[PDB]
């Protein structure tokens, strides 16, 4: 009925994949102390 | 009728009157060049190429004449300071006159082409409609441009049949017009190598000739003819404007950074030479060599040419002006008369102190003196109540070496302070501020003004390119879109390929 | 001589006159301080 | 005040030259056949 | 597998709450550890 | 100054009174459609 | 509302010396450069009108 | 004619969720790298070696204070390519030298080109006039004059704007103190175009919404519009009377009205760009000469103009040592300009 | 003689060519695989 | 560097997981397209 | 329209309006030259920029005395 | 002369307002 | 519509969440570890809180030469003992 | 005298200003928020020194 892997899928993941990785990283940063 | 901003469109399908409007434009531009040269000659003072060269005097076309070998006046002087020279006809005056005459002739030609617009030459033999074969025209014109470029390089610049070009030493002290041989190695692509200017004109000339013959003999491919609308003169307008803004950014850039075609004796020094203390470094090197050869301090500094010291002064930095501070540099700090000499400051302990120089960014700057290791030793305080470094407390004196004040020492705080204030500008000069009623505020040189005008114009011509490229590629819809535009053409998924009716 | 068939009349309506005059005068009110310096 | 002496004629021609251009175009439009 | 089994309003609610939690953490971090001025 | 003060006070009062009595003069009915807003 | 609330001195974010290293050295950020600019403005404005160290309105 | 080129053209112009096009080949990687470069830098990368500043979430900055900062002044106008002679292929060193700054500026520039090309391409496919691209020329002129021409006229990329919120605020204040940029008539025209454009946006939206025809029964009036309908959804005639009686003049031509909405902000931005080109060369509108001659001679003569210059002098002296570290300024306390008490 | 920066220039050139080449190969292949229907 | 393995390991276990839950429909997608 | 001596001489140079070569014609060759030209501009830019530094090429006022 | 110039330009602007409002081309429904 | 499956369909399907309940936390944890193991500092060359200055130093390690900038940075790094 | 320190600031064209530098100058700091109409002043010369026009306007 519908394809899964499209140009849209690709664009969506090029943005969403690093976003979640970056959000975990910045989360960890909140517990760093000098 | 036509809106005011479209009046010239009456030319698009009228090659004769188009040629006339172009002739008229050409007449006006050549007329401007003549007029400008005449005005500069009526105001230019040739009596001192050392401290009052053309770039201190607001001269804009004079350096373009000098760059290609026109250096003399019928009146007997030359821009390098020589006397009793015969420039022949091609003096500054001869050039201005030739430009005025050219202007007149072009004016007349414009009249004829405007009246006799309806020439059979301008009609397509098959349809009888006005038509210009733009691709072949491009070939012809590119061939001509190529021959000219080549001849300019191979004859004029080499001195084979012509004068050569302006060249000089790395410190802009001994510049003159010389024949220049082409440089065929990689250093030919060094912007500071003149030989490369020569080689460029030879090689690109030949390439232009070859490509011109190609464009004369070979028709454009159908796909490119169609894609670039080669039957529409506005396409040539758009791409020409593009080439033109490219070229204008390039000449702005080379004027600002310097190159073999923008010499400091014609346009003034660059801002980067102040930034890096280029001239100061050379000066110190020479003084040190003199000392090491057994000269005294006075002798060493006295051996420095005034012209060199003058380059080491921020008043000649083109990055010190203002947008509405109009006129020659001389209208600001004045007409430079003489180098006062090199100021050496010392404290009561006899330690030598160094005034911190003004960076170009600052309209004003404090007066701070450090030792050779950058440790602060004296200053001019704002608040006095807790001052520790005042010239009075530190016993600051100043002694001069070279120039008009050579051998003199001053110890009274007001005087020492005045000289420190001047020392933030680099080497110190005496100025005539009365002749022009100079107001003491820094103005830029022709390097600056040229750079400004050309970067601005290039940027505006980007818009021109965009606009005419749009009018070219969208000619069919420029009075509006199809009144019968079907919603299916803009509805998503109806056509597989956007805007393509065969893909339903 | 035969007349030129590419000639076109030109127009400036009253509103465009008013807009143009406003542009020029306001530009002048703005730049005049800098011309006097 | 020590103003620039060209400021007066610069401003005057800046105003007059384009204003006159516009007036010329307007009046000749009005006089065209209704 | 096919759309609809998990109501959109629940997805939106949980997603939004997630956003609130993470931004909340970032504001906590402004007062503790690096960047806290202490 | 005293005459100026009295004058301005009288002028201001005149205009304020116009405002107030004006809006009291059947304003809701001064519209192009349904006037009976009473 | 910005101007109207800064009218009662509830001001912009202050991150002056917010970033500090392991010993306690101040590590400047762009906020601190802004702070130097603002100091220039502060110390110069109305140069004859303040007699006491704090500009409290 | 149905070779590989035409087949590719077919695929590129498919009506899909995110349109690609030939312009997409330039636009997508360049926009992605610019955005990704900014996010990457502001999250992880310092400005310690180029500016003496912390600039990333990793170091403790927040959203307002993070930036990808410009390279050190000693880099000049180096393209600072990763494989270039400064970084020599070393990614870590490249980050420490400010390579992300030029990465972002350059990919950003080529991406903006790609986007304007996209506007042209789509307009052509859909059969509309290309005024959206034309209007985009103003964002282009601003970006190119501010992020490229301006630092190219100055000593180095160091003085370009750094990509960060607080960093940009610093750029504004630098321009006030050093350039007296508010005095510049090109900036003033820019301001008029921006505020005038905002004015036009507000007044036009509000006017349309308050001269609607009643085309439905609902008190919420949005549903009483159909995209395919031929009729104006609001009365231009009533709008014209209202504004004629309120303000003295009013639009009567809808085509002219919308053209003007393009013209005002687009021209404003172009004018500001021109002023910045002059500032690249320090060709400022910094002073009025007549003002300075009078004030120099007469210690009782004071205007808001002279008052602002004293503020600029404060900015320069107080900000320079930390803002321009390569100069190694040491300004002893006694030379700092200060009024009474403060 | 080949300076380090000239070798670097070659590396950048090669890299750009590789990025462009791989991109166009992929796009062309895909365009060939998934053609539009007409008529 | 062990930290690279430590960090990228979660991402690979994700990619490897999503493949299993989607592979038949992806094979079906590419086979239908071809 | 008006014939002239010079017009008659130049006639053939303006008689092929709209004439084209079939299809893509010399486009590939043109593309080759454009690519070479792009690389040339990258070279001179990088030389001026000191990103490309060559033996015997000193990009400075002190190039040649 | 500067003051005169500024005030003159201003005055011309106000006059222009007057003509633009009271002597506008009247809008007409076709 | 342009043919792709509607997002609202996708994000309300069970299979979507079977996949993403794994892939999303996995990515988030990977990013966490990128910071928590200290790898980020080494990749981007960002100073740890104890590495901006040597113990007694108070001057910024400012890069001052264009073509030996790399070695300058290395020297700065060595001087942190 | 905007800041109430007997340091009068010139705002008008006839008193040395151009269009860019000119202003109607705020009333005196000595006044503060007090209402300062023409009739509160002993004279127009006083009214003008203290910045009465600003408030009226
Ligand atoms: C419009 C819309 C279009 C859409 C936008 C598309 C964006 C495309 C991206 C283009 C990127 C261009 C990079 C330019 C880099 C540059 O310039 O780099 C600068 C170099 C020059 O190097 C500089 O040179 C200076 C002066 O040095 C010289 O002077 C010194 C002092 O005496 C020494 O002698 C020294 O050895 C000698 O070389 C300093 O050394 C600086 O540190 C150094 O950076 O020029 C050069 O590469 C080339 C210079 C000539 C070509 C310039 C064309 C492009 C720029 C046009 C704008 C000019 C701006 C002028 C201000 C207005
Ligand atoms: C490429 C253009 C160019 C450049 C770089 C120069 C450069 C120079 N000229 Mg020359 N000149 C030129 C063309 C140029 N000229 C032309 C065309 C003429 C005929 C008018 C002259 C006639 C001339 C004379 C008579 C003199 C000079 C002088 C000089 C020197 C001083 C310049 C100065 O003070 O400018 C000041 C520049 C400005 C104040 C900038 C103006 C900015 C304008 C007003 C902005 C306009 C804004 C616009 C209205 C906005 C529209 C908005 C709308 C679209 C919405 C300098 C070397 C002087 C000199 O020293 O001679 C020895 C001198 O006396 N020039
Ligand atoms: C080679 C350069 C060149 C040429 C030959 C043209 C030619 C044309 N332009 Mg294009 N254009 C150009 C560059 C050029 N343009 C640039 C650089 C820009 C951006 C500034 C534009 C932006 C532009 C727009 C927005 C439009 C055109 C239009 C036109 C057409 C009608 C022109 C007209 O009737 O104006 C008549 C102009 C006047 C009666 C008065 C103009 C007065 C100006 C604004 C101030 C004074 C100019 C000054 C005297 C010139 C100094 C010279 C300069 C080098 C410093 C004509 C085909 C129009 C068009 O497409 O019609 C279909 C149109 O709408 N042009
Ligand atoms: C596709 C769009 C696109 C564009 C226009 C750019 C443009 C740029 N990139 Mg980016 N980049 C891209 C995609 C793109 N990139 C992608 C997808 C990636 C991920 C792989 C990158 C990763 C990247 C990095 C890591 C860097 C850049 C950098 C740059 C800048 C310098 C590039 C250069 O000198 O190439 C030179 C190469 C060419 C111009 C290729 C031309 C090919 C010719 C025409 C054909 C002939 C080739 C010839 C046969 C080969 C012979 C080689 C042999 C002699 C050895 C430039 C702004 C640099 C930068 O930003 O520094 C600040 C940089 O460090 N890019
Ligand atoms: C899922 C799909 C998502 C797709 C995203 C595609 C890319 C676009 C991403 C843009 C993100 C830009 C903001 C990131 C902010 C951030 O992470 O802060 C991260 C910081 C981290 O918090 C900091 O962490 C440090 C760790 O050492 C310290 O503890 C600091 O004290 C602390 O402040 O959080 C904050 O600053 C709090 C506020 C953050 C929110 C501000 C948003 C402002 C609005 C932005 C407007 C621009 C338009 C955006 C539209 C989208
Ligand atoms: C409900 C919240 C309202 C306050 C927000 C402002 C929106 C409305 C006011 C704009 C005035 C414009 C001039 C008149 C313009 C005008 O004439 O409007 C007309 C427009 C349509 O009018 P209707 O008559 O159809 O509907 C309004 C009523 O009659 C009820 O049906 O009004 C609305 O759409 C109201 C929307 C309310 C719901 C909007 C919520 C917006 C909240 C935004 C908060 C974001 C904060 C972010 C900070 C980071
Ligand atoms: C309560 C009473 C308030 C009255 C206050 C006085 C209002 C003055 C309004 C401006 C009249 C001049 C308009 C001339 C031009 C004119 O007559 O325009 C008339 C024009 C009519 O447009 P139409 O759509 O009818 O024109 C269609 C075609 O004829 C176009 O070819 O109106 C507009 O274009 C609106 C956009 C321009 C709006 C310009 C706003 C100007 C604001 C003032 C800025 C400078 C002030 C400087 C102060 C020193
Ligand atoms: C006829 C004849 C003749 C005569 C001729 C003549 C006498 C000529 C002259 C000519 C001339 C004598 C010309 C002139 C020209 C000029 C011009 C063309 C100029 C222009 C200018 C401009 C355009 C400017 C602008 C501006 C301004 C004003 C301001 C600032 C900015 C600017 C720069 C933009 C003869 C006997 C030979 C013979 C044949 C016949
Ligand atoms: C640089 C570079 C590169 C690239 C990279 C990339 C491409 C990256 C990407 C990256 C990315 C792509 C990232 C992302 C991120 C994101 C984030 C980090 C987000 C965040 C968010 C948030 C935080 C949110 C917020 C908010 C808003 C916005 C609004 C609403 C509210 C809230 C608050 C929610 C390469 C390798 C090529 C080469 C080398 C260099
Ligand atoms: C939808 C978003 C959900 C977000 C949920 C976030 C998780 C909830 C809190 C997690 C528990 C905190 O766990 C936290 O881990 C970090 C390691 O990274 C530890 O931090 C440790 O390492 C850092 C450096 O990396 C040191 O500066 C710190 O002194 C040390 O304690 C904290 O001591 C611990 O408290
Ligand atoms: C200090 C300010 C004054 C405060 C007064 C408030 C106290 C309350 C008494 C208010 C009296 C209002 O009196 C009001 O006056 C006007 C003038 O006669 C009346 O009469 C008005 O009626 C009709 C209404 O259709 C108008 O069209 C007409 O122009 C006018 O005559 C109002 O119908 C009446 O309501
Ligand atoms: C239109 C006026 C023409 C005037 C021509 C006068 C020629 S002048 C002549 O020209 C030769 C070439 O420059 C010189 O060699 C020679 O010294 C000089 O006297
Ligand atoms: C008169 C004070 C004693 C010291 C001399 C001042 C430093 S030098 C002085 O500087 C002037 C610019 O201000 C020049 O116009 C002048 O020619 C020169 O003598
Ligand atoms: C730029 C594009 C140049 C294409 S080149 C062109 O390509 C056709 C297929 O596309 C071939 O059939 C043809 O022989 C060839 O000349
Ligand atoms: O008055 Mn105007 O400005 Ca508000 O703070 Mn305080 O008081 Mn004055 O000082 Mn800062
Ligand atoms: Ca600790
Ligand atoms: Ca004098
Ligand atoms: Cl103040
Ligand atoms: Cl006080
Ligand atoms: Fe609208
Ligand atoms: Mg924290």
């Amino acid at each position: 009925s519908y394809p899964i892997f499209t140009v849209r899928w690709v664009a969506v993941h090029t943005l969403a994949v690093p976003t979640i990785f970056f959000l975990g990283a910045i989360a960890a940063m909140q517990f760093i102390q000098r | 009728g036509l809106p005011w901003y479209r009046v010239h469109t009456v030319l698009i399908n009228d090659p004769g009157r188009l040629i006339a409007a172009h002739l008229m434009h050409t007449a006006l531009v050549a007329g401007w060049a003549g007029s400008m040269a005449l005005y500069e000659l009526a105001t230019f003072d040739p009596s001192d190429p050392v401290l009052n060269p053309m770039w201190r005097q607001g001269m804009f076309v004079l350096p373009f004449m000098a760059r290609l070998g026109v250096t003399g006046s019928w009146s007997g002087w030359s821009i390098t300071g020589e006397t009793g020279i015969d420039p022949g006809f091609w003096s500054f005056e001869g050039v201005a006159l030739a430009h005025i005459v050219l202007s007149g002739l072009l004016f007349l030609a414009a009249c004829w082409h405007w009246v006799y617009w309806d020439l059979e030459l301008f009609r397509d033999p098959r349809t009888g409609e006005p038509a210009l074969d733009l691709p072949k025209m491009f070939g012809i014109h590119l061939f001509l441009a190529g021959l000219l470029c080549f001849g300019f390089g191979a004859f004029h610049l080499t001195g084979l049949f012509g004068p050569g070009m302006w060249v000089s030493d790395p410190y802009g002290l001994t510049g003159s017009v010389q024949p220049v041989a082409p440089e065929w190695g990689p250093d030919g692509f060094n912007p500071y190598n003149p030989g490369g200017v020569v080689a460029h004109h030879i090689a690109a000339g030949i390439v232009g000739i070859i490509a011109g013959l190609f464009h004369i003999l070979v028709r454009p491919p159908q796909r490119l003819y169609k894609a670039l609308r080669m039957g529409n003169i506005e396409t040539v307008l758009s791409s020409s404007i593009a080439a033109v803004f490219f070229a204008a950014f390039v000449v702005a850039g080379t004027m600002w950074y310097g190159s073999a075609t923008t010499p400091i004796e014609l346009f003034g020094p660059t801002r980067y030479q102040w930034d890096s203390s280029y001239f100061q470094q050379e000066i110190n090197r020479r003084v040190q060599a003199s000392l090491a050869s057994g000269a005294t301090l006075e002798e060493a500094w006295s051996a420095i040419p005034e012209k060199l010291a003058f380059y080491d002064y921020i008043g000649n930095n083109p990055a010190k002006g203002g947008l509405f501070r109009t006129g020659p540099m001389n209208k600001g700090d004045g007409i430079a008369q003489a180098w006062k000499g090199h100021a050496v400051f010392r404290n009561k302990e006899g330690e030598e102190l160094f005034v911190r120089r003004m960076p170009a960014f600052f309209e004003s700057f404090p007066v701070i003196l450090t030792d050779k290791n950058g440790v602060v030793k004296a200053d001019i305080p704002f608040r006095r109540a807790e001052s520790k470094y005042s010239f009075e407390q530190q016993g600051v004196t100043v002694s001069f070496y070279g120039g008009e004040l050579n051998g003199q020492t001053f110890t009274d705080p007001p005087t020492v302070k005045s000289y420190a204030r001047k020392a933030i500008f680099g080497e110190i000069f005496e100025f005539d501020t009365e002749t022009l009623n100079s107001d003491g505020i820094f103005r830029t040189s022709p390097r600056g003004w040229f750079t400004f005008a050309h970067a601005v114009f290039a940027l505006l011509f980007f818009f021109g390119h965009i606009w005419h490229g749009a009018r070219t590629l969208f000619r069919d819809v420029f009075s509006g879109i199809d009144p019968e535009l079907s919603p299916e053409q803009v509805e998503w998924g109806f056509y597989q390929k956007v805007g393509d009716v065969t893909t339903r | 001589m035969e007349p030129n068939p590419n000639r076109q009349p030109v127009e400036l309506n009253r509103t465009s006159l008013y807009l143009g005059l406003l542009l020029i005068l306001v530009l002048a009110l703005l730049f005049s301080s800098y011309f006097f310096n | 005040m020590e103003v620039n002496q060209l400021g007066l004629i610069a401003t005057a021609l800046f105003v007059l030259v384009p204003s006159v251009f516009l007036i010329i175009l307007y009046v000749q439009t009005e006089s065209q056949q209704k | 597998s096919e759309g609809g089994r998990i109501p959109l309003w629940i997805v939106a609610t949980v997603a939004g709450m997630g956003v609130i939690v993470i931004v909340g953490l970032f504001f906590y971090g402004a007062y503790a550890g690096l960047g806290s001025s202490l | 100054m005293e005459t100026l003060k009295i004058t301005v006070y009288i002028v201001v009062t005149f205009f304020v009174l116009l405002f107030v009595f004006g809006f009291l003069s059947g304003d809701p009915a001064r519209n192009p459609k349904r006037k009976d807003l009473e | 509302l910005g101007i109207s609330t800064m009218a009662f001195n509830l001001n912009g974010f202050n991150f002056n010396h917010s970033v500090i290293d392991a010993k306690g050295n101040v590590i400047n950020t762009w906020a601190d450069i802004i702070n130097r600019a603002n100091l220039g403005m502060e110390v110069m404005h109305e140069r004859n009108a303040h007699n006491f160290p704090l500009d409290l309105a | 004619e149905r070779g590989w080129f035409d087949i590719l053209d077919d695929w590129l112009k498919r009506d899909r969720f995110v349109f690609v096009g030939w312009s997409g080949i330039l636009l997508f990687p360049c926009a992605y790298l610019a955005l990704g470069g900014w996010l990457t830098g502001t999250t992880f990368v310092t400005s310690w070696y180029t500016h003496g500043l912390a600039s990333s979430y990793l170091e403790g900055c927040n959203f307002l204070t993070v930036a990808v900062s410009t390279p050190a002044n000693s880099m000049g106008h180096s393209l600072l390519l990763l494989w270039g002679p400064e970084a020599q292929g070393d990614f870590t060193r490249w980050c420490q030298l400010g390579g992300l700054w030029t990465f972002i500026a350059l990919h950003g520039a080529f991406g903006l080109i790609g986007f304007m090309l996209r506007q042209f391409e789509i307009a052509r496919l859909v059969g509309v006039r290309p005024y959206n691209a034309i209007a985009f020329s103003a964002p282009i002129a601003v970006f190119v004059s501010v992020f490229l021409i301006y630092p190219l006229g100055q000593s180095s990329w160091f003085f370009a704007p750094s990509f960060g919120v607080a960093a940009i605020f610093r750029f504004l204040l630098f321009f006030q103190g050093f350039h007296n940029w508010t005095l510049n008539p090109f900036h003033m025209m820019g301001v008029a175009g921006v505020l005038g454009g905002a004015l036009l946006c507000a007044i036009h939206g509000a006017t349309v919404e308050n001269t609607l025809f009643q085309d439905g029964e609902g008190a919420s009036t949005f549903r009483a519009f159909n995209p395919t309908q031929a009729e104006e959804t609001y009365s231009m005639v009533t709008a014209n009377r209202f504004w004629s009686q309120i303000f003295g003049i009013a639009f009567s031509n809808k085509r002219w009205l919308h053209f003007f909405m393009l013209f005002v902000p687009v021209t404003g931005l172009w004018m500001s760009a021109i002023g910045v080109v002059g500032l690249a060369l320090n060709l400022r509108s910094y002073d009025f000469i007549s003002q300075e001659i009078r004030a120099a001679e007469d210690p009782e003569f004071e205007t808001f103009y002279t008052k602002n210059l004293l503020l600029n002098e404060g900015i320069r002296a107080w900000m320079a040592p930390q803002d321009q570290p390569h100069e190694n300024f040491v300004f002893p306390e006694e030379v700092l300009p200060r009024g009474n008490a403060l | 003689t080949i300076t380090p920066s000239l070798k670097g220039f070659f590396i950048g050139l090669l890299s750009g060519a590789v990025v462009l080449g791989l991109t166009f190969a992929v796009l062309i292949a895909i365009s060939q695989i998934d053609k539009v229907q007409r008529s | 560097d062990w930290r690279v393995l430590v960090v990228l390991l979660p991402v690979l276990l994700a990619a490897g997981w999503a493949v299993r839950n989607i592979l038949p429909y992806a094979v079906k997608q590419v086979q239908k397209l071809l | 329209a008006r014939r002239t001596w010079l017009g008659d001489i130049l006639r053939p140079l303006n008689s092929e309006y709209g004439k084209v070569a079939p299809g893509w014609g010399t486009t590939p060759l043109m593309a080759v030259f454009m690519g070479l030209f792009l690389v040339f501009l990258l070279i001179i830019l990088e030389i001026y920029n000191s990103t490309l530094i060559l033996d015997g090429v000193n990009v400075s006022w002190k190039a040649l005395g | 002369m500067e003051t005169i110039t500024y005030v003159f330009i201003f005055a011309c602007i106000i006059a222009l307002f007057f003509f633009a409002i009271f002597f506008r081309e009247p809008p007409r429904i076709t | 519509t342009t043919g792709e499956r509607p997002f609202s369909d996708i994000i309300t399907s069970v299979r979507y969440w079977v996949i993403h309940s794994i892939t999303i936390p996995a990515l988030f944890i990977a990013g966490w570890l990128f910071v928590s193991t200290g790898l980020a500092y080494d990749v981007f060359g960002t100073p740890r809180p104890d590495s901006y200055y040597a113990q007694e130093q108070r001057s910024i390690p400012l890069v001052t030469d264009r073509f030996e900038a790399k070695q300058q940075v290395e020297t700065f790094l060595e001087q942190l003992k | 005298d905007i800041d109430g320190i007997r340091e009068p600031v010139s705002g008008s064209l006839l008193y040395g200003n151009n269009i860019i530098t000119g202003a109607v100058v705020p009333s005196s700091n000595a006044i503060g928020l007090h209402f300062y109409p023409i009739w509160e002043a002993a004279s127009l010369d006083e009214w003008l020194y203290n910045g009465g026009p600003y408030q009226l306007i």
